[PDB]
């Protein structure tokens, strides 16, 4: 069982060391774009209808037919 | 405005007599003859064209909005969830009670904890087994209920890949398809709620193997249709002969940067910022913008009953040395 | 097969393909020794406390590594993830750590390159197996190791830098390799070897006619070492042995045998050595001569009983630089291809006046350097405040420790142009302040003209008879 | 030579500057072949014409700031070709 328990304890060690066993939570690192999104939260976000972005499979068909 | 009319005049566009080199090369259809923009406008869609232009302007200016999720099954775009949204999901799992019959099985075994000080939060961990035996960490698919987004992220960094779940009365189930059906280090995989018909963890038995854990495979096993990552941008192309707005949608081609990882890796974000402020340097006049050769298709949207002609870029990439 | 049996069989197949010497039949006697070796080092930490064998790790060949890898990576065997992480954040601490991988590297370590225009020693080192040859960088090499088969337990692999077309990546060996076979300890000299000491040797280097009777050998502490000089064909270096350190009486020696260029890595100052089977060379313009090595020359570590000592102002801006010896660590790169680095965030280091062609593949943040007889030029001008340490051929660069950090991401504006600056220094023969200024001026020009008007690798190509290069032509009117 | 004005221009990746080349003292630039060459000049004049639409009442108010209602400059350069060095930009190559 030494090998088996060692393997399972490796997994358990990774888990528990990663888990916040006690105390308060902590802030992870944040990248440029993520922090900028957090700061800009509330701006009217940009988006586009997929209809405009080539939902026309008929046009796709005759396009791909072209040489 | 007098200076207005002057600056307007110096902001005009010279008709391709220039000495500069191209910034972008099209990978395919190079044989096509150049079609001036005006010639395109005077023709009805759909059609293929090969053009040379400069970006007079592009959107969105704040690039952190440019990334979108995409479902290929129904061709639907979807916004990326914020970390606050994921928190609003994971928060409902912190208070749940683990069930005895969901602990240890032929397919997965578990370990439990109660995290102190954190309002008495409950957490349970389950490890999936290969042929009934725990695989090595590099292949160890791990399942969580009660872990936070940061914790599950840091754990996914260590284990192969991890699946958020909750206590289903029959068997473990993804606590919400809004959350990632699979997080694999810096990669979060999501699914289309419309097209999906999800399945419980036991249905991992449908997999060809219990070692690769290919995201597509496990998504199919769990009955989830995975969403692609794509950039979506609008280029305001100008060629003096005319002005044309064309959309760019691509995954890991145009910028040669993985749209799946860009949101979580900072160097890629620096890279895309640099690219877009190298096509469109800040402040200086359109005289100095570099030429941009690209291949575009045209097609009729007809959402307004008819017409609504649009253009989309294809098969083009930034030149190697320009990056 | 069992997991362990499967692993053993896979390792045996790998050895049969990659490592069994083609000189002989695939002798099975090899596999038990390598298995014992890897098991030994795996257990030596006592941190495994489980599997007797690191089944996780997978063996790799040289060609396999070249074709499979295209990222920086570290392959520490016999360390826990905890120890690996702590070591990776040991010095930075916040620096980007080399990503860990679980590969086992074994092969033959030797000076012999694969090239054949000459013997092509050139002081290079390579790891060899059946699949190919790969160059490596090693600290304080014991020349005894050359030619033996080892299991390297701690190494970094760095892919070829993006700018480099040759694509010849290189390894970094962090610690002494574990030889697969038991130690082949061979007997040294029991007789006290007669050697001339530096004072008598100096007398003889003056009075070359008196080179008779006394044995043509030497010994002493390495007090001064030169960089490797590479002429049209003659690649050579010079060193100096002193009777003591710090002390006056010392004698210089020139080493020119191609097979012996590898010694340049073996030697290190302070330690005392024995040189043998020498002759006194004659060089144009050297009134006092120097001793030189023959093909029969042996390099040997000194042990006393093994030797017998044979004894017979803006008013006038000209300013002089101060020699000294320095030890420090590179904090960051100012201009990589020109060879301008920060030491400790305090001193500028300009290598361009040495050959500098090899160090560029090692030099990155966190490297530890010891510089001997570096010229210190403070107040160098051109707006550059930082005093610029600058080695010349008389000094030498000693790598103390490799870097833990992964190399910086390639930027097309940054890497290109080393040949042009090399030309500036070794053909136009500029001085240090003007070289600094030219570097900054070419930065400005590249910021004006490239990449849209003229790509960098065209703007900064070396001026040649076939075609000149704008970078030199736009500067020439001022340099003249 | 900018085809929206006919006037010559020195141009690079940062913008453009109007220029007034002379071939030599009392002889104008006469050769179309200079288009696109890389011009280097280290003995040149930078001119600045200032237009102002002031409303000062008298010599007294020339100490006051509020009356300079509009300011326009018009900066350009001028020099002889004999004082410049001219290099042709190479073609792209690989
Ligand atoms: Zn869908």
């Amino acid at each position: 069982m030494r090998e088996d328990q060692e393997h399972q304890g490796a997994l358990v060690c990774l888990a528990e060391s990663c888990l916040t066993l006690e105390g308060p939570c902590t802030a992870p690192p944040v990248t440029h774009w993520a922090a900028s999104r957090c700061k800009a939260t509330g701006e009217a976000v940009y988006t586009v209808p997929s209809s405009m972005l080539c939902i026309s499979e008929n046009d796709q068909l005759i396009l791909s037919s072209l040489g | 405005p007098s200076s207005g009319s002057e600056s307007d005049l110096v902001s005009l566009y010279e008709v391709e007599r220039c000495q500069q080199l191209s910034a972008t090369i099209l990978t395919d259809h190079q044989y096509l003859e150049r079609t001036p923009l005006c010639a395109i406008l005077k023709q009805k869609a759909p059609q293929q064209y090969r053009i040379r232009a400069k970006l007079r302007s592009y959107k969105p200016r704040r690039l952190f909005q440019s990334v979108k999720l995409h479902c290929p099954k129904c061709h639907l775009l979807q916004e990326v969830p914020h970390e606050g949204d994921l928190d609003i999901i994971f928060q409902d799992g912190a208070t749940k009670t683990p069930d005895v019959k969901l602990q240890n099985t032929s397919l997965y075994d578990s370990k439990i904890w109660t995290t102190k000080n954190q309002k008495g939060r409950k957490v349970a961990v389950h490890f999936v087994k290969n042929n009934g035996i725990l695989p090595l960490s590099n292949e160890c698919l791990l399942l969580i209920e009660g872990g936070t987004l940061s914790e599950i992220c840091k754990l996914s960094n260590k284990f192969n890949s991890v699946i958020p779940v909750r206590s289903g009365h029959e068997d473990l189930e993804l606590l919400d398809l809004s959350a990632p059906f699979l997080i694999q280090g810096t990669i979060h995989h999501y699914g289309c709620k419309q097209c999906s018909s999800l399945r419980s963890i036991q249905n991992l038995n449908s997999l060809v193997d219990k070692t690769s854990w290919i995201p597509s495979s496990v998504a199919e096993a769990l009955g989830i249709v995975p969403l692609q990552y794509v950039f979506v941008m609008t280029f305001t192309l100008d060629d003096g002969t005319g002005v044309l707005e064309a959309y760019l949608m691509d995954s890991d081609k145009f910028f040669q940067i993985p749209a799946s990882e860009v949101l979580m890796d900072d160097d890629l974000q620096k890279s895309v910022d640099m690219i877009m402020d190298m096509f469109c340097p800040p402040g200086i006049k359109i005289d100095a913008y570099p030429w941009l050769e690209c291949f575009i298709k045209s097609y009729n949207v007809t959402n307004g009953t008819d017409n609504q002609i649009c253009y989309q870029i294809f098969d083009t990439t930034v030149a190697e040395d320009v990056i | 097969p069992s997991s362990e049996q499967a692993w053993l069989e896979d390792a045996q197949v790998f050895i049969q393909k990659t490592l069994c010497p083609a000189v002989k039949e695939p002798n099975v006697q090899l596999t038990p020794l390598v298995i014992d070796c890897v098991k030994t080092v795996w257990l030596s930490q006592g941190r495994n406390q489980g599997s007797t064998l690191p089944l996780s790790y997978s063996f790799v060949s040289v060609q396999d590594l070249k074709t499979h890898q295209r990222l920086p990576c570290c392959s520490h065997l016999s360390w826990s993830s905890s120890a690996y992480q702590a070591w990776a954040q040991e010095a930075g601490p916040n620096g980007n750590p080399l990503p860990r991988e679980q590969l086992l590297l074994l092969g033959t370590l030797t000076d012999l390159s694969a090239d054949l225009e000459q013997e092509c020693r050139n002081g290079s080192l390579y790891v060899r197996d059946n699949t190919g040859v790969l160059s490596c960088e090693l600290i304080d090499l014991d020349l005894s190791w050359l030619g033996h088969l080892f299991l390297f337990p701690r190494w970094s692999y760095l892919p070829p830098a993006r700018w480099n077309s040759s694509g010849e990546g290189h390894l970094e060996l962090w610690d002494a390799p574990v030889p697969v076979f038991p130690l082949t300890i061979s007997p040294g000299p029991v007789t006290p070897i007669p050697v001339l000491y530096p004072e008598s040797a100096s007398c003889l280097l003056r009075l070359r006619n008196k080179l008779r009777g006394v044995q043509r050998n030497l010994a002493g502490s390495l007090v001064r070492l030169s960089a490797l000089v590479k002429s049209k064909q003659k690649a050579y270096f010079i060193l100096s042995l002193g009777r003591s350190h710090p002390a006056v009486t010392h004698v210089s020696i020139i080493v020119q045998v191609p097979a012996q260029l590898v010694w340049h890595r073996a030697l290190r100052p302070g330690t005392a050595y024995v040189l043998t089977e020498l002759r006194v060379s004659k060089i144009r313009g050297q009134r006092q001569h120097v001793w030189m090595t023959s093909q029969s020359s042996r390099l040997l570590l000194l042990k006393p009983e093994c030797v017998q000592e044979l004894e017979l102002d803006p008013e006038s801006l000209v300013r002089y630089s101060r020699l000294l010896s320095y030890s420090g660590a590179v904090t960051g790169v100012l201009n990589e291809p020109a060879g301008l680095y920060e030491l400790d965030g305090q001193l500028g280091l300009c290598l361009a006046y040495q050959q500098f062609r090899g160090l560029r593949r090692v030099m990155r943040p966190g490297v530890c350097l010891q510089l001997q007889d570096v010229h210190l030029l403070q107040s160098v001008g051109g707006g550059t405040r930082r005093p610029v340490l600058a080695p010349c051929l008389r000094g030498a660069v000693l790598l103390q420790s490799f870097s833990r950090q992964k190399p910086g991401a390639h930027s097309s504006r940054q890497a290109y142009g080393a040949s042009l600056y090399e030309q500036l220094v070794w053909e136009r023969q500029l001085g240090l302040p003007l070289y600094l200024w030219a570097t900054k001026a070419l930065e400005e020009l590249a910021c004006k003209l490239c990449p849209h008007v003229l790509r960098h690798h065209q703007f900064l190509q070396h001026s040649s008879p076939g075609s000149p290069s704008l970078g030199l032509q736009l500067l020439a009117p001022t340099l003249d | 030579a900018s085809s929206h004005k006919g006037c010559l221009q020195l141009r690079d990746q940062s913008g453009s500057l109007p220029c007034l080349l002379l071939a030599k003292h009392s002889q104008p630039l006469s050769d179309p072949r200079l288009i696109g060459c890389l011009v280097r000049a280290e003995r040149f004049q930078l001119i600045v014409e200032r237009d102002v639409r002031s409303s000062f009442p008298s010599w007294k108010e020339l100490s006051m700031p509020g009356f300079i209602q509009k300011q326009q400059a018009r900066v350009y350069v001028q020099f002889f070709l004999a004082d410049a060095l001219i290099l042709p930009v190479p073609r792209p190559c690989l």
